[PDB]
């Protein structure tokens, strides 16, 4: 029998999960999110009551205004984005075969799930937190010895650059300007900036084509707009590398 | 160059009618001394739809031509009853 | 007499203006005045029109002398004549296997209404022409045309529209008699069999440029597509109401998002194109949500399709949503409110989407509380002003309403070119615009067959690129330049070895005299 | 042969009760009739081209040879004005030049020749009773199909689908007084319950 | 950076000193800034006019930097031609930046000095303004093509092709007398 409704599929808590609490304001600072570990005597098996990751959403007052949906292995990681919408959370969905890699989740003020993107992290890989800009452009992922860098335009999440670290403690985004982390690197107070580019190969009118060469973290995308104008979501003829790229060039 | 005359009638045809004092004349002139029926009819149409109808037909009569009038006054709209009389009592009279 | 001596007026009016324009002069006084001078001696309540003098003018005359009344591109030169029919009323399929209707759906077969389809309340005018029809094709077909020739439209290019339910529902040979009768009220051939049928109306005079098909996400699989196109369908037009599975789930949609999202892609590579519906105001939504939907919509390169209809949601009486509206478990939006709303939306439609309506013509003395007036669009442009931002929508940029409510004419036309990625394909959007002005002059989609999607027997055997849609409204050589970049991208930009243009069954002679071989469904070219 | 400008709904030569000449109908979509005259050899009937008659376009004569010798000459004869929509089926007369038209306007009438003027008039005319052959509300485009027109003894029938599947019976004296007789009826899709008194 | 030619190579220092780098390994400081630039660009600019000097020749050669940074201001060599700017593309005989009026501005380069370009009040409709979707940042141009590819904020490539490009190329096919060329390039793009 076809039907409407979607089936429960009830959540549960992962291992690598770090118990406390955390609390995220949003941008607008009219809304905060408060995320703990949870148990529950559910209706699914009231016999034993099941352990996960939940959060709540409060208003400015104080006042619960609202619940989330329950995700099969939520982590203690949770940030709002400053725009106001998609609190972001990781997951590990570690119940089937293949099915298995941490992806960075997203909720909305009903904490009902909406979009994601497939961190190309391992599997074992212990994620920290998770942060974003101030003007919710970037979005910052901090694991035990390495930043990661993410953007989107077209709701292609790209891995836009990694910083490798040596003991990181906690990452923080400078308020009144974006573009500037700031973290403490086995106890050294470390500041990076950063600014767009385009990877524009060479303009001289002879043999010139805007070889626009995009970075995504294991890929080089390419793009020579003079031979096919392909909308940035795809890409003509990218090529691969053994790890994760920080930045490219263009030969004359 | 007399093959541009044999092919570009059609850019000499809008020269004329195109020039602010509308060499009408000269146009309708060159269209009629083409030694044809099917050549001719085609500019003449092209003619009509670039310039007005009733002004090429009028510059037809100032041009002695009463073939080209009734050729032209097939394009005009203006009723057969109205013109054909006209163009008959026109053609059974001497030159002047 | 009462009446005599206006039919003689209007008589004497058409004599005299066909004896004055045969050698080129105008009128002087508007007629009417000129009229009345005569035909109201004892100014007994004759009351002509402009419609009346023309339904005077002889054949001979009138077909040569009535355009000359009329310069709007659209309205009479490019004569796209909107003539939409419906179908006999029925019950959409969902109910079935759900259990009830859509929750927000007013009238049908079973409401307080027992003549309006599905989704119609039997007040707007084509519920009155359909009724007045018997919901009979021939009829709808026959009058709508006859009443546009009536009021003085040169109507050359007629554009069905399908609406009422979900038309494809229906047992099949049912669809296969409504298409053939459709075409051939239009062309005047009197057969039966859909492939003549579709035969003869290629060759015919007034040209049926197209024909649309509201539907469902789910009636849009690889075999009804396939019917859809031996119609000769063109543009679809798919529910969507939301994005968020919650709303969809609440209102008995009884269709996913993703099913949605699969059919866009699938209908796009089959080479239509797509209008979707997208309702501001539903239930469990908020003015943030709206917002968020609408801001995505354009934003994740899945949906992102070429038309659009915003329909602000009205509660009738009778529907799934009066038994909880009444309750107070939903309260709609403020005047104030949903014009600013509409503002904030409008505000990011791309250049390439057309907007092609706002809220529904559902009478205000039925709606017991959503939209109060029925010129939303119109107060939603005034706030835009307000603001400072400006609208790019197709609809608010083409050349045709600039002519007669902007009094604005184009004088720098240039080649523009998008070039975004929807649906899994990517899809260019050539256009002649006005930069300074920011004014449509023509307008041609093209699409690069995506490997994934594409199932066509035509397109599979070789790459491809289709031409979706190509328009012109406002010398005038553009189709001509719109064809030929086109071209030029599909065989060097696109790197495909066939284009082919997705027609309407009435123009594909146009496209003959540019080269293309009719191929299936479609008009095919060779590079 | 040009002079329509639509499709060509129906058309229907005339009886050779003259040797050499006939007249041939076609009905357009455009709302127009037009009459050809069919003239044989001998009959033909030039118009003299050495001294400049200044014929029309419209008037050209169409002549060609059968198998070498039959040299036809077919030559436009009329032009009938004013049908208001499609002429869906016309027919001639038995004997006299009356020629009848059945239009989708639910509408059906005669021409004839002008005594007067050599031109053609509306003899006559039936169908104005308001109806819309399958509807009835408003009529104006969805009348009458084929038509079919004897001559009893003083009787000119005229016979007509009426879009619901019955027939429609004129019967007529002379010219002018015509009357309704009885026709018939039946359904023209599935007939389902039949159920008795 | 890459120079605009490639034969050397660009850089800028925290100070704010733009400094170059060739391949044999020798530096020059080639300008500073009155603050560090987050992008830059640098060329050889030559100059030309009317009746051009030493004997007609364009080898009046100067190097300049034209430098973008956060706040929003554009500047060749220590002046501010622009504020606001947000991206920008220098190019053979041209540079190219989004005012973030919602307009695309040129400025010719033949001119070794560079002095503050006129503001682009409302409806100046000239051949060096252009008007542009709001938020679009300039990607790449393609002069063998004169197409200037943006990519506007909701994610979407937009190829324009402006006046004054299409005009210099149809003007160098003028000179160049091929009269079919030159007329199928600018009726493609519908010209006068
Ligand atoms: C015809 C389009 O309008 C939507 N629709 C359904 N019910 C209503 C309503 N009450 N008001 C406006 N639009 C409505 C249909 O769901 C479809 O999207
Ligand atoms: S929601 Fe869709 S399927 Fe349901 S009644 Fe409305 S149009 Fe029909």
């Amino acid at each position: 029998d076809p039907t409407m409704p979607y089936m429960v599929d009830t959540g549960d808590v992962t291992a690598l999960d770090s118990h406390e609490i955390t609390i995220s304001w949003r941008g607008d600072c009219d809304y905060f999110a408060v995320s703990s570990v949870e148990e529950v005597p559910d209706e699914d098996d009231e016999t034993k009551s099941i352990k996960r990751r939940a959060f709540r959403v409060f208003s400015r007052e104080g006042q619960l205004d609202s619940a989330s949906e329950p995700v099969t292995g939520m982590e203690h990681q949770l940030s709002w984005k400053p725009q106001g919408s998609l609190i972001a959370s990781i997951q590990r969905k570690t119940d089937l075969g293949e099915e298995d890699s941490v992806d960075v989740i997203f909720f909305e003020r009903n904490g009902l799930r909406h979009g994601e993107f497939d961190t190309r992290l391992p599997l074992d890989e212990k994620v920290e937190s998770v942060c974003w800009n101030s003007n919710s452009e970037a979005l910052a992922v901090v694991l035990a010895n390495r930043i990661q860098l993410w953007t989107s335009k077209n709701y292609h999440w790209y891995l836009k650059q990694e910083l490798y670290a040596s003991d990181i403690s906690y990452v923080k985004w400078h308020p009144e300007k974006d573009f500037t982390l700031m973290f403490s690197d086995a106890g050294f107070i470390n500041i990076v900036d950063f600014a767009y580019k385009m990877a524009q190969g060479p303009t001289l009118e002879p043999f010139d084509n805007g070889t626009s060469l995009v970075v995504d973290g294991r890929t080089v995308n390419i793009t020579p707009l003079a031979l096919a104008n392909v909308p940035p979501p795809m890409y003509y003829r990218d090529f691969e590398t053994p790890g994760n790229v920080l930045d490219v060039a263009c030969s004359f | 160059n007399p093959e541009y005359k044999k092919k570009y009638l059609q850019t000499i045809i809008t020269a004329y009618a195109s020039q602010n004092p509308q060499n009408l004349s000269a146009a309708l002139k060159l269209i009629s001394e083409l030694e044809n029926s099917e050549e001719k009819d085609s500019c003449v149409t092209y003619l009509c739809f670039l310039q007005d109808v009733n002004v090429v037909y009028k510059s037809a009569l100032s041009l002695y031509d009463v073939s080209l009038a009734l050729l032209v006054a097939q394009k005009s709209q203006m009723d057969p009853r109205e013109y054909l009389p006209f163009l008959q009592e026109l053609q059974d009279n001497e030159p002047l | 007499p009462e009446k005599e001596r206006f039919i003689q007026c209007c008589a004497d009016i058409t004599l005299e203006l066909t004896d004055s324009l045969t050698s080129g002069t105008t009128r002087e006084i508007n007629l009417n005045g000129l009229i009345t001078k005569y035909s109201k001696k004892y100014k007994l309540k004759q009351q002509p029109r402009l419609t009346d003098i023309i339904n005077s003018i002889p054949d001979q005359y009138k077909k040569y002398l009535l355009p000359k009344l009329k310069a709007k591109p659209v309205r009479t030169a490019s004569g796209i004549a909107v003539v939409a029919v419906m179908c006999k009323p029925h019950r959409c399929p969902h109910i079935a296997y759900t259990g009830n209707i859509c929750v927000y759906c007013p009238g049908g077969p079973d409401s307080d209404f027992e003549y309006s389809t599905q989704s119609y309340t039997g007040y707007e005018p084509t519920s009155m022409r359909a009724i007045r029809a018997r919901y009979d094709p021939y009829e709808q077909a026959r009058g709508r045309v006859e009443q546009l020739k009536q009021l003085g439209h040169s109507i050359d290019k007629v554009e069905y529209v399908l609406m009422g339910g979900t038309f494809m529902s229906l047992p099949k040979e049912y669809r296969e008699d409504f298409i053939v009768k459709l075409h051939n009220a239009l062309s005047g051939f009197n057969g039966n069999d859909i492939d003549e049928a579709i035969l003869y109306s290629q060759q015919s005079l007034t040209k049926c440029v197209g024909i649309t098909i509201e539907t469902r996400p789910d009636y849009c699989t690889q075999t009804h597509l396939d019917d859809m196109l031996k119609y000769g369908c063109t543009r679809l037009e798919i529910g969507v109401q939301s994005l968020y599975e919650d709303v969809a789930r609440d209102t008995n949609r009884g269709h996913t998002v993703r099913s949605v999202c699969e059919t866009f892609a699938v209908s796009k590579d089959a080479g239509y194109k797509v209008v979707s519906h997208m309702m501001p105001d539903l239930p469990n939504v908020g003015m943030e949500r709206d917002i968020e939907q609408f801001k995505e919509y354009f934003e994740n390169p899945d949906f992102r399709t070429d038309g659009l209809k915003i329909y602000p949601t009205l509660v009738i009486r009778g529907t799934g949503l009066y038994e909880l509206w009444k309750t107070g478990r939903y309260k709609s939006y403020s005047a104030n409110a949903l014009v600013d709303l509409v503002a904030r939306i409008l505000a990011l439609v791309p250049p390439w989407t057309r907007i092609y309506r706002v809220q529904r013509d559902i009478p205000m003395p039925l709606v017991t509380s959503g939209v109060d007036n029925g010129n939303l669009r119109e107060l939603a442009l005034a706030r835009m002003k307000d603001l400072g931002t400006t609208c790019r929508d197709v609809r608010t940029r083409e050349v045709g309403i600039q002519e007669v409510h902007h009094k604005v004419q184009p004088d720098q036309v240039e080649l523009i070119r998008r070039d975004y990625y929807a649906n899994g394909g990517w899809e260019t959007f050539l256009s002649y615009e006005d930069p300074k002005k920011d004014i449509l002059i023509g307008l041609l989609r093209l699409r690069k067959a995506s490997k994934k999607y594409t199932y066509r027997k035509e397109f599979t055997s070789q790459r491809t690129s289709i031409v979706r849609e190509l328009h012109v409204y406002g010398h005038q050589g553009f189709g001509t330049l719109l064809m030929e970049e086109a071209e030029r991208i599909a065989k060097e930009e696109h790197g495909s070895e066939k284009i082919s243009v997705i027609s309407g069954v009435g123009v594909r002679n146009y496209y003959g005299k540019l080269g293309y071989e009719l191929d299936g469904p479609y008009m095919s070219k060779r590079i | 042969l040009e002079g329509h400008e639509d499709w060509v709904k129906s058309l229907a030569f005339r009886h050779q009760e003259t040797p050499g000449d006939y007249l041939l109908c076609s009905g357009s979509q455009d709302r127009y009739i037009r009459l050809w005259r069919i003239r044989i050899n001998d009959l033909i009937d030039d118009s003299e081209e050495d001294s400049k008659k200044l014929t029309l376009l419209s008037n050209k004569q169409y002549k060609f040879q059968i198998d070498d010798e039959l040299r036809v000459g077919i030559n436009f004869e009329a032009l009938i004005m004013g049908h208001d929509d499609w002429i869906s089926s016309l027919q001639w007369h038995e004997s006299r030049l009356q020629l009848l038209a059945a239009t989708a306007d639910t509408s059906l009438m005669v021409w004839e020749p002008d005594e007067t003027s050599g031109i053609w008039v509306c003899s006559l005319r039936l169908g104005e009773m308001s109806s819309k052959g399958a509807s009835t509300a408003t009529g104006s485009s969805g009348g009458f199909w084929s038509c079919l027109w004897f001559t009893h003894e003083r009787m000119d029938f005229f016979l007509t689908n009426g879009k619901t599947g019955s027939w429609r019976m004129w019967a007529t004296k002379d010219n002018i007084i015509c009357d309704q007789r009885l026709g018939i009826s039946g359904a023209t899709k599935d007939v389902t319950d039949i159920a008795w008194s | 950076r890459s120079d605009f030619d490639y034969n050397h190579l660009v850089y800028e220092t925290r100070d704010g000193t733009v400094c170059q780098l060739d391949a044999e390994g020798q530096l020059m400081e080639i300008t500073k800034f009155p603050q560090l630039v987050r992008d830059f660009r640098v060329k050889r600019v030559h100059n030309t006019s009317a009746e051009d000097d030493d004997n007609w020749s364009a080898e009046s050669s100067e190097l300049v930097a034209f430098g973008i940074t956060n706040n929003g201001k554009l500047f060749a060599n220590q002046v501010l031609l622009a504020s606001a700017v947000t991206s920008l593309e220098i190019t053979d005989s041209f540079l190219l930046f989004t005012t973030a009026q919602h307009n695309l501005q040129f400025v010719h380069l033949n001119s070794t000095d560079f002095k503050p370009l006129p503001l682009v009040e409302e409806g100046v409709e000239d051949e060096r303004v252009r008007a542009i979707e709001r938020g679009s940042i300039l990607v790449s141009v393609i002069p063998s093509k004169s197409s200037v590819v943006l990519q506007a904020t909701r994610g979407n490539l937009e190829t324009i092709y402006p006046r004054i490009m299409v005009l210099a190329e149809v003007r160098k096919n003028i000179m160049a007398k091929r009269y079919k060329e030159a007329f199928i390039v600018c009726r493609t793009h519908r010209i006068n």
